[PDB]
RNA sequence: GCUCCACACAAAUAGAUGGAUACGAAUAAGGCGUCCUUGUGGCGUCGCUGAACCAUAGCAGGCUAGCAACGGUGCACUUGGCGGAAAGGCCUUGGGUGCUUGCUGGCGAAUUGCAAUGUCAUUUGCGUGGGGAUAAAUCAUUUGUAUACGACUUAGA
RNA sequence: GCAGUCAAGCGUUCAUAGCGACAUUGCUUUUUGAUUCUUCGAUCGGCUCUUCCUAUCAUACCGAAGCAGAAUUCGGUAA
RNA sequence: AGAACUGGCGAUGCGGGAUGAACCGAACGUAGAGUUAAGGUGCCGGAAUACACGCUCAUCAGACACCACAAAAGGUGUUAGUUCAUCUAGACAGCCGGACGGUGGCCAUGGAAGUCGGAAUCCGCUAAGGAGUGUGUAACAACUCACCGGCCGAAUGAACUA
RNA sequence: GCCAGCAUCAGUUUUGGUGGCAGGAUAAAUCCAUAGGAAUGUAGCUUGCCUCGGUAAGUAUUAUAGCCUGUG
């Protein structure tokens, strides 16, 4: 005896409300927003000992 | 008779010297020899005899034949042509069933209506003798 | 990063040594070569640390260096070119397994007689036949298991019955706290090449009835710079 | 290129076969499917049984007699998969579905006829190896089809009769090919070879 | 599209006080000259103080591979400002041309990381002359002596709808 | 990462004969013969010379490689079973109620019959599988040995034995009655 | 009123316009031929789509004269066997009856006018005279094992 | 809930600003199972009869428990 | 929640989003031919079961997302990367052996010797061996790991990111 | 009067075949010659496993296969 299954149909009211939720959260995050280290010469690169030589 | 009898299951293998028939593209039905292997899907081929340019190609565009010949890895076009001629792969290909089927079908396509009539008459002539034999 | 076996970590005090220990042994053997006159190779495949400590305390003036075969091979020299002194790879090649490489300034014959007269008792060490034969009695087994009058010994501990039953393959039952069997289990016969579980049975019952006598293969003198081979046990 | 096309369902995938068949009927070709019990679905048995149970629990509540009718046979499963593609509520779709016939096993008159396949619906060609699949006779017998033991008993007879037929045809073909080989090398055959026959 | 390699040079515009400025050069992978020049200015704004109105391009040119039939093992440096501070990647590609290496690299990044053209930066593509400098195992797989392998599943493209054959996938 | 080809080796001693069409495997030796179907696996077989059979996988993943290794292990078990055999010794224990273990031949089917387990009148019947031979070990109290060439059938029958006599609704710390596998090995 | 044939006229229409041309099984494997130790065998060979195979000349296919072979095919009889999943079809024996483009000849076609799809593949209905044989149910009545009425269930020359 | 402590990480191109998971302290009244138990302003409940959910009270099968047995407690599948 | 522009609906049909006043495209006379927008091309359904590179198996996957909610992570499912380490003076995994000595260290207790507890936690000899990682004993014993060595013969481990 | 066919033209449009040219590193390449170099090491040679001639590690830079780089 297998049980129910949720539906994936989106019922337009929900996608309108989600758009509004996100449009509000974006403003709130923009408002809270008001309050490099270069990773180097990575290994496994075989010809890495040549980049050390263009310096001088 | 108490030795192991494991099967073989022969296969056309992707190897240098393996000759292949190009079934789609600009060449469209020409031969070439695999000279190098780029990955599981790509190889480098070269046919100077039939006139295909040396190129990288996916394996879906070609189809391996059972024929192969001696060829070093990463050969050039001239060495490819020399080994091609020395092995004489074109004659083996012409002798194979497969190429005969292709030649037969293009002949049938190039047949004229009058030749079609001739073929029908000849088939009737042959049918008489064969049914007599049976 | 997943579908691997997790390493069982535990939190103890000691920690691994690494390359520094090996370099230290290297420098020690190389500076002792220049110091002492004679150097010997001793094959010590299965030892007890108290026996090794007895051998060491027998002379505090002479040195004994254990360690890794391949490290001592490099310190001496395995090639005739790569070598510390002359005709030395001729000695370095003799090393077979667990080698205790000894340095001394003492006479050849004292060492030669000491390491053949020295003999101790030890376990039978599997892959080596034992000069003994043991049927366990068919009643209750005791801690020595058929070596002395049972009126001296006590029955072994009940906690060993899973071990005896599973790992040693002995047929075993227990009536109350005592372990018991129905028939006399024979474990070994003299001149029988021993296996792991037979050795563990004899160890559990406490049987050191094998002759440990250290083997010496070769010998090298610095002033002469020559090798000399003498298999003496 | 024929008046009627007989399709052996063995080794095929239900949805792809349904699609090609539907688009053929709507174009006007008459098609007859056989051996639906040997049909295949992608995914493991458990998944598709769960799916059929999901379909089977659906039913009109105030009267079960007027709800989705859950047909258990493989032919009817295939018919459902197909009818869901066709606009069966139109006269055009009705006329299309009336060009179709689905059978469990190969009954007469189609046993004495040629069958074909659809290579863009075969399991062995479409699926990647190392992938679980499901077969429809097993599924239908799980969900209550009480006839899989008769169809096997009958196919075991059909196959024997067909083997006799093939053993006769194969010797006849040997005779014919030998006579043709003997007739070969004649100038008529050389001319035919030149002209491509 | 199918990329091309473009040489680009920029002059930042002369002044009195400074005739003949320093002519910075770059190599770009891109479909066409418009995109190449936009990328040129995009990198030059990061490196130095220049602007499309404050500067000019001198010589756009194309670079074709010297040996576009010789098979090669390329090593590529890549970086992408995500999600943290920028972090680098080294990849290896067996191919004939830098263009093909870059194309299959962009496709592989889009597949395996959902990282995009806008997100990606090409530092350096470099042919590896000597074997035993090849580090990655999936490229090491293909350098072995007298390499052979089959294709055991053949499936044949069919032009028709129906077939009378019960087809076979052999080789 | 789609390993281009992976291989495993299978050693065949002299008395053994191995026959392999598509993925069916027949192994014949002194103790008997064995058959096994491996069509679910999608690997490739090949022979080198009468003592070494290789199994190969082309362009496969982790699960495929695991399938290769376990195929090797299965064939090795077949060879060991046809050469030496498999022998499992089980012991049955009781505290108060002597468990009576016998054999019965019912419609020619070889059932093992267990009686009086923990003082019940139910008679527990275990069917013996084909290729398995039961004997009651002499001069060893309450031990039974299962011998054969199929390790699968032997071990599964022993498991059926030790499962049919499980204790129910009682502290197993106290109630030790049951049938247990004492030893596994060869003949 | 029904019934077999010696058929004037009506009928072919979810869509004829050469032929729906029969092994099973597998696909990290198979088909065909051949040999022998009969097997999970040896050898050879094939695929790489039906782009095949078979039919296919004659006025929508005529009227005739021959050559060579005893083959091919149609129509109606005729022998025997098989087939029950929805068998309704498959094969076979014989003798008739025509045709044969396997090969060589002789006559006719025309005006459908420069194309018009240019029509070609059962019977019920009335001539047909084949032309003889002679059942039920329902209503009404009745029964009550049934029943709102219908229905159901029984009986009655 | 309030106010705090700590610290795995995050950390204006900050080492000594800030944020901060998991843990954790205080307040709630008391230490000797005497607590006499003691209610303090809301703008519904009851018949017939059917079905459904599981977030299972009982029945069925299992797991872990100082589970001797007996009974019981916790939990898994299960409507 | 308040104010300030802007755009649209209200007054507005058309194509698409399965359907929809305010979303995408695009604004309207009646017809014909061609090309497109947005959206789409397995069948319903007009249009590639097209080509190419990868990834993914979900015991009710997914088929526009939004560090918009469930939200902060968890997982021995998978793939690709980054950093740090070990390694022919032999790494990882397996087996085998060693795993000591002062010492049964001091308090405590009916007893506790590395392992009920409190607090020291040192030196020696070593290749290495904790005043001891766990099982266990009334206490010892025995086993075990931590650490070292022998056999094996080439790659391996951990932490992170996506 | 009604429905149609064809030829040659005009306007709008769609879809094929073919030719001549200009550029770019005056494409790069391929190809030819030449100087070096090396390995996923060709021939030859050395020592061995050694199942009748296949073999492992050492040598040797084109030899009785070739490849790479530069220059022209």
């Amino acid at each position: 005896r297998v049980r129910k299954r949720q539906s994936r149909r989106t019922s337009t009211k929900l996608k309108e409300g989600i758009k509004k939720k996100a449009s509000a959260h974006r403003k709130k995050e923009k408002k809270m927003a008001k309050k490099k280290k270069d990773p180097g010469i990575p290994s496994n690169f075989p010809y890495k000992a040549k980049i050390l030589e263009e310096i001088e | 008779s108490t030795d192991s009898i494991v099967k073989a299951s022969n296969w056309r293998l992707v190897e240098v010297g393996r000759v292949v028939l190009i079934k789609k593209g600009q060449s469209a039905g020409k031969l070439a020899a695999i000279v190098e292997i780029i990955d599981q899907k790509k190889v480098l081929i070269d046919g100077p005899k039939a006139g295909v340019p040396r190129q990288a190609i996916n394996l879906g565009q070609v189809v391996l034949t059972p024929l192969t010949f001696a060829l070093p890895r990463g050969a050039r076009t001239a060495t490819v042509s020399k080994k091609w001629a020395a092995a004489a792969v074109c004659e083996k290909w012409a002798a194979s069933s497969w190429a005969k089927k292709i030649a037969q079908r293009e002949r049938r396509a190039a047949l004229t209506d009058f030749e079609r009539f001739q073929v029908m008459v000849l088939r009737k002539q042959k049918r008489y003798t064969v049914k007599k034999a049976l | 990063p997943r579908s691997k076996r997790s390493k069982l970590v535990t939190l103890a005090q000691t920690d691994k040594k690494g390359r520094e220990n090996k370099e230290r042994i290297f420098d020690e053997v190389r500076e002792a070569l220049d110091t002492y006159r004679y150097v010997w190779v001793l094959h010590l495949d299965d030892v007890r640390t108290p026996v090794l400590q007895e051998i060491r305390t027998s002379w505090a003036g002479s040195k004994l260096i254990m360690g890794k075969r391949k490290v001592l091979q490099k310190a001496l020299g395995e090639k005739r070119e790569e070598e510390y002194k002359e005709n030395l790879y001729q000695l370095s090649k003799l090393c077979s397994g667990v080698t205790g490489l000894l340095f001394t300034d003492e006479d050849v014959n004292t060492v030669k007689e000491y390491f053949k007269s020295y003999v101790r008792s030890d376990y039978s060490r599997p892959n080596t036949k034992a000069p003994l034969t043991f049927t366990i009695p068919e009643g209750i087994v005791y801690s020595r298991g058929g070596q002395i009058p049972a009126e001296e010994d006590v029955p072994m501990i009940h906690s060993l019955e899973p071990t005896m039953r599973n790992k040693f393959e002995i047929p075993t039952k227990i009536k109350a706290g005592k372990i018991t069997i129905d028939s006399p289990y024979l474990v070994c016969t003299e001149g029988e090449k021993l296996d792991v579980r037979q050795a563990l049975i004899l160890k559990q019952f406490g049987i050191a009835a094998s002759e440990f006598k250290v083997k010496v293969s070769a010998y090298y003198d610095n002033d002469s710079s020559t090798v000399e081979s003498t298999n003496i046990n | 290129v024929e008046p009627v096309v007989v399709i052996d369902g063995k080794g095929h995938l239900v949805g792809r076969l349904a699609s090609v068949v539907a688009k053929q009927l709507l174009n006007g070709q008459k098609i007859v499917v056989v051996r639906a019990e040997e049909l295949n679905i992608s995914g493991e048995f458990f998944r598709n049984k769960l799916k059929y149970h999901d379909f089977l629990r659906k039913a009109t509540a105030f009267n079960k007699t007027r709800g989705p009718f859950h047909f258990r046979a493989p032919s009817r499963i295939f018919y459902k998969a197909l009818r869901g593609m066709v606009s069966h509520k139109t006269a055009r779709g009705k006329a299309a579905l009336e060009r179709l016939k689905v059978f469990e096993g190969i009954p007469p008159p189609y046993d004495k006829k040629k069958r074909v396949v659809v290579p863009q619906a075969l399991r062995v060609l479409r699926l990647k190896p190392g992938r679980k699949y499901t077969t429809l006779g097993k599924l239908s017998t799980s969900v209550g089809w009480k006839y899989e033991d008769v169809v096997a008993k009958l196919e075991a007879k059909r196959k024997v009769s067909s083997a006799e037929y093939y053993a006769k045809k194969r010797a006849f073909t040997k005779k014919v090919a030998s006579a043709n080989a003997t007739a070969a090398e004649s100038d008529v055959a050389k001319q035919l070879a030149a002209l491509g026959y | 599209a199918h990329f091309k390699e473009y040489q680009v040079i920029g002059r930042r515009l002369p002044t009195e006080s400074v005739p003949e400025p320093k002519l910075f050069r770059m190599r770009i992978f891109a479909s066409n000259e418009v995109i190449a020049k936009s990328r040129y200015w995009y990198f030059l704004q990061k490196l130095h103080k220049v602007k499309k109105a404050s500067g000019e391009i001198v010589s756009i040119n194309q670079i074709n591979e010297a040996h576009p039939t010789k098979v090669k093992n390329f090593g590529v440096w890549v970086r992408y400002d995500s999600r943290s501070g920028t972090h680098n990647m080294y990849k290896e590609i067996r191919d004939v041309s830098r263009v093909a290496a870059v194309e299959t690299l962009y496709q592989d990044m889009a597949a395996r990381h959902r990282a995009r053209f806008r997100s990606i930066h090409i530092l350096k593509v470099a042919e590896i002359e000597k074997t035993a400098d090849v580090k990655r195992q999936y490229v090491k797989q293909f350098l072995t002596k007298d390499l052979k392998f089959p294709l055991p599943h053949r499936v044949q493209k069919s032009t028709k709808t129906f077939s009378y054959k019960r087809p076979s996938t052999f080789y | 990462m789609k390993y281009i080809q992976t291989e495993q080796q299978i050693e065949v001693p002299e008395g053994v004969t191995v026959s392999i069409k598509s993925r069916i495997v027949k192994v014949v030796g002194p103790r008997g013969t064995l058959t096994k179907n491996l069509k679910h696996i999608d690997v490739t077989f090949t022979k080198v010379n009468n003592q070494l059979i290789k199994v190969a996988v082309h362009n496969g993943g982790r699960k495929h490689v695991a399938a290769l290794r376990t195929v090797k292990s299965l064939v090795d078990n077949m060879i060991t079973g046809v050469t030496k055999g498999y022998k499992y010794k089980m012991r049955y224990v009781y505290a108060h109620f002597p468990i009576n273990v016998n054999i019965v031949e019912k419609d020619g089917a070889k059932f093992i019959e267990v009686r009086n387990f923990l003082g019940d009148k139910k008679i527990r019947n275990v069917p013996v599988r084909d290729g398995v031979t039961i004997e009651f070990s002499t001069n060893v109290k309450d031990e039974i040995v299962l011998s054969g060439n199929s390790v699968e059938d032997v071990s599964q029958n022993a498991a059926d034995l030790q499962q049919i006599c499980r204790v129910r609704n009682k502290d197993i710390r106290k109630f030790l009655d049951g049938i247990y596998v004492s030893h596994k090995g060869f003949i």
